[PDB]
């Protein structure tokens, strides 16, 4: 449905497990060498899927980005992107009631070699819902 | 020294540490208790991870004689003032002074299987 | 069949919800930080279709076009989107007398990081007409 | 002061303050009623969005010494003159003196899920 | 097939309803703020359809663009496409003679950033003829 | 004044108007019958549209005090010798000066639908 | 088969009919203001066809490319382009020896805005040999 | 004048010309037969126009007091000393003067039909 | 699997026979001109293949990229790919039990003239596993 | 099977013509003037073909280029792609026993015109072997 | 001279001429024994051309008056020292003087089919 | 010498070499045993080949008079104080004095099959 109660829900959820990182809400995000471990969910590339005759279907796209400190090892992006992030993703309970359906998509690595000051990585989902 | 200039710009790169110089110990390394002086500089930079996310932060530095620096190595530690920094690259040798390029966290883990 | 015309029936229902937003009607527009909630309407990429032998048949994209300032929320932007645009546009009289069909296309978000001045986001359409 | 250079450029960027500086008041936040001196400049910038959109506006700074602005934090919002300001992004310590970026805006909603 | 005649005879079907505009025949087309909607035809991107085994045929672009002063709001620039372009290029007694084919295709509008000196739109239409 | 320096600088803007101006009357706007000095540059820019399009033009502005001009607006037209002209944009005040960025044709027609 | 002596018949066939214009045979061709007309012919782009299973073919295509001064009028490139160069390239009895298949390709204009000095369109040939 | 700068840039302009001066007569125009100084530049540009080919060749332009060339339009030919050169590009009014950007060929034949 | 696993067992299995080369885990690889000979073991662009309905599947790339300085002979780079690297991954214990299936791909050669400080070669292999 | 026998094999075949010219083995090549006519022979883009149910197959890109001064004619060029290189390459008798299938490509022309220095021109061939 | 700057201009290339001048002489042309001054520059250049492919070069140039090369065209040869060069392209004329781009080879082959 | 300007600058390059020269002795070429004298920089260069690999260096040079360096050749190995190096290319002659662009590893094989 609206966008808001799904991130809302995402965050809900992942927020129970302790991982003592700083979570951000929507698009803007700023931060500095402190709160580094950062965890920011959103959603984007919304799109008219018309799939089914009797009510609107949506695609859009969930993304799960962290953010590291660069020249931090490869593993341990590995880590946090696997152990902590996919075994919550799988089942969420308060999902199911807005997404008809959820299918993954993969997680790729990217570093920053202008300045060094930050290395992510984002786990992408697609979603299907009802608006 | 090899020449005239060699042995003036030393002696002018000594003066400059002397009058524009921070006191730094060396924590956890080969040099485990030296203290060094050097000139600390701390600009700004700010990069972009996407639509809005902008990351904040600086890259400090520092301006060390080569001569005490020798038997440092890359992922030292070492505090200046209050707050503490790891060496990330040593410069070149230039004249009879180098720099010590720092970062603000603790050390990364190391990669190589030696 | 006259841009101006379609534009105008868009912008008179578009107006008549009380959103308290300067609307801009056509492509040209500037303005401020002051005036900033500003909504833009404009028809882009008309081309002829040629669909039906019985007399001509044209599309072109209708666009949507919301300004915010930098650094919002996304919060905000998807109430724009999901509460006060795509209702209103779903259903108006004065359309069906123009538009022989007229289907929805996903919206988008961008942002400014070259200044940080503006922050908008587009609700796009395609509309298939007679000219 | 560790060095000759460091009290000599604090006491040059006191008279600079002193000779070119307005008055600014912080209005919210830790330092809730704090009166500030500095630099006060407004360059132009316009960036567009479009082909026939153009936003202009302007970019604010305050230059102001770093000991009374050891409390700020970002988001607090502060008067100079007539108008209000906030504040975006506070540079690191140059010298003795650090510059406050500043927006011209009522202060934006908080993402932080703490 | 000589492009000469091709752009002389829509130019000559052009001029005579009243315009006040500036024709420019040929690419290179030279002026200032006075002479402004400097109204400009040319021919672009002839190919070698090999349609037919009796005799050559041939493939090119006509095109008709108008330069409007920047900041000039988009809807008169629409006039001039729908009410004075369009109409008169529908029947033109001497092109017949010319073209076997012409294709309508659709117009399209752009603006100056750089300087904000112009903004023009071109009418695009498909040429199919003998050489 | 707030500092020595505004004031200072005020009066070196007020002798560069005296001694480099050029007379202006605005004609339709708030300030309908105002008389304004100001400097006159007019620079040249060409631009081209395509492959054989040559858009060869000026972009002027106009150098004047920010107090009389408070109430003008964007669309305004004010002439300068024989020539006509319509403000443009208005630069952020910088100093105590600001620049009128101006156009050579009529005014165009507004989009806005309040 | 060689390229030499297949540029040699097409500049020799070409040069007979007055025009008055410099001929350069193969890429470099370096010239001033006085020098204008130019008319370059070059080969480019070969490629092993393999078409038939007897003895080796290629393809490859031939330029003839006119230069003339900027801003000269677009009607007048029209005229040298068809006018000239067309007929002759037509029918040449020294190069049904070599050639076993030539076909047609569109001409196209280009002009320099960089600086100005020269405005050239080539016509582009497919040329089917063996070699 | 306007102001004294305008007088006193006028002159040095007047200076300028008479010491770098070199005369032309325009030839066919609406003024036919006028003589006119001004200083001459002739630099140097290349393009290439593909793999190979290079096309080499000139910019020249003239400056000009521009109360001489009012009647003055494009297409026209003048010439210095031997050669002979058109009228491309007429600068806008700059102090006092102008240039006239020249190109070395015959005029080209006009595209508008008016 | 935990690509941590992955990369660890394809380094011991590279390790054993002598090479007298530093080995990097991961993206992050700092070294200057002393340790030269340096290979480094990188997984990069995984994605959920969706092959089989009973578990999971996932495909990435594998990566093992060696650095030698720049103007060291091609032949010479030759040879680390295709006497030492080679004929090592073929058969590796380890890693039959944690991939399902590897498949070959070719390796590139690149080289840095930017600087001249570096010319490295990578050999890309696919894996399909279970996560 | 191993490049160095192959590149080796190719240039000594193409050694024994007399050429007068320099032979570069591998990527690696650096000239000056004095030395020009010089010929470099490379191998690049090695990829997996997984042809064959038996043994392996790899396709590679076998390279001649041969280096000579800006502002040549082109004619010249021409003559060492063909007279000299062509007729060589087609049937060497050491290549056919490392070499399954060898497929010719066409050459193609280029020239340096950031600064002048060089205008080279290389045959490109398709190699599929056994490794 | 047309003017007093040109007249002093050409009286100070030629001291330039005198005082940092070589000689060269020209060998197959139109002026096949003429002997001529000028500056000798040779900067360098090196360009790739793919992966390692490094050419190494430089762009030979001479500094001469521009009314004894009134005969001099493309294609010369001529000596400086012992090398031997040819004559690639000779610039327009800027005041006095004009250059010499000269290359080291043989001269290539012409196209031109006149 | 052609010129006084040319004795005048060899001087110069003299006198430099003497007051900022370190000593260097080949090794192996055709001057197996020669001693030189020359201006010794080592400025720094880092390059990525990827998402995070850096490779960090420095590119060295030497600067030397020509005469003493006719029969030097690409890959020769000569050494300064106690750390090894090998010329990579020899920069063309200008004025007096060419450069010698060394690299820090042992030469590389070579490629000619003469």
């Amino acid at each position: 449905m609206k966008h808001t109660e799904l991130r809302a829900a995402v965050l809900d959820a992942l927020e129970k497990h302790d991982t003592g990182a700083t979570f951000f809400d929507g698009r803007p995000a700023v931060f500095d060498e402190a709160d580094f471990p950062a965890v920011a969910v959103y959603l984007t590339g919304a799109e008219y899927t018309g799939e089914e005759l009797d009510s609107d279907t949506w695609q859009a796209e969930l993304h799960i980005e962290v953010f590291l400190p660069a020249q931090v090892p490869d593993s341990e992006l590995d880590a946090w992107m696997e152990s902590r992030i996919y075994p919550v993703m799988s089942d969420i309970p308060a999902l199911s009631d807005l997404i008809t359906s959820m299918v993954a998509s993969g997680y790729d690595y990217r570093r920053d070699d202008d300045a060094g000051l930050w290395s992510s990585a984002d786990l992408t989902y697609v979603i299907t819902y009802e608006m | 020294f090899d020449n005239l200039f060699d042995a003036a710009i030393a002696r002018a790169d000594e003066t400059i540490r002397g009058y524009m110089g921070t006191s730094a110990t060396i924590t956890s390394g080969e040099q485990s208790g030296a203290v060094i002086r050097g000139v600390f500089d701390d600009p700004e930079n700010i990069s972009y991870a996407g639509q809005g996310v902008r990351v904040e932060g600086s890259s400090p530095s520092l301006f060390v004689r080569t001569d005490e620096v020798r038997q440092l190595r890359r992922g030292d530690t070492l505090t200046i003032g209050e707050e503490n920094f790891w060496v990330d690259r040593v410069s070149p040798d230039d004249g009879g002074s180098c720099h010590l390029w720092l970062g603000r966290g603790v050390p990364p883990a190391v990669n190589r299987r030696r």
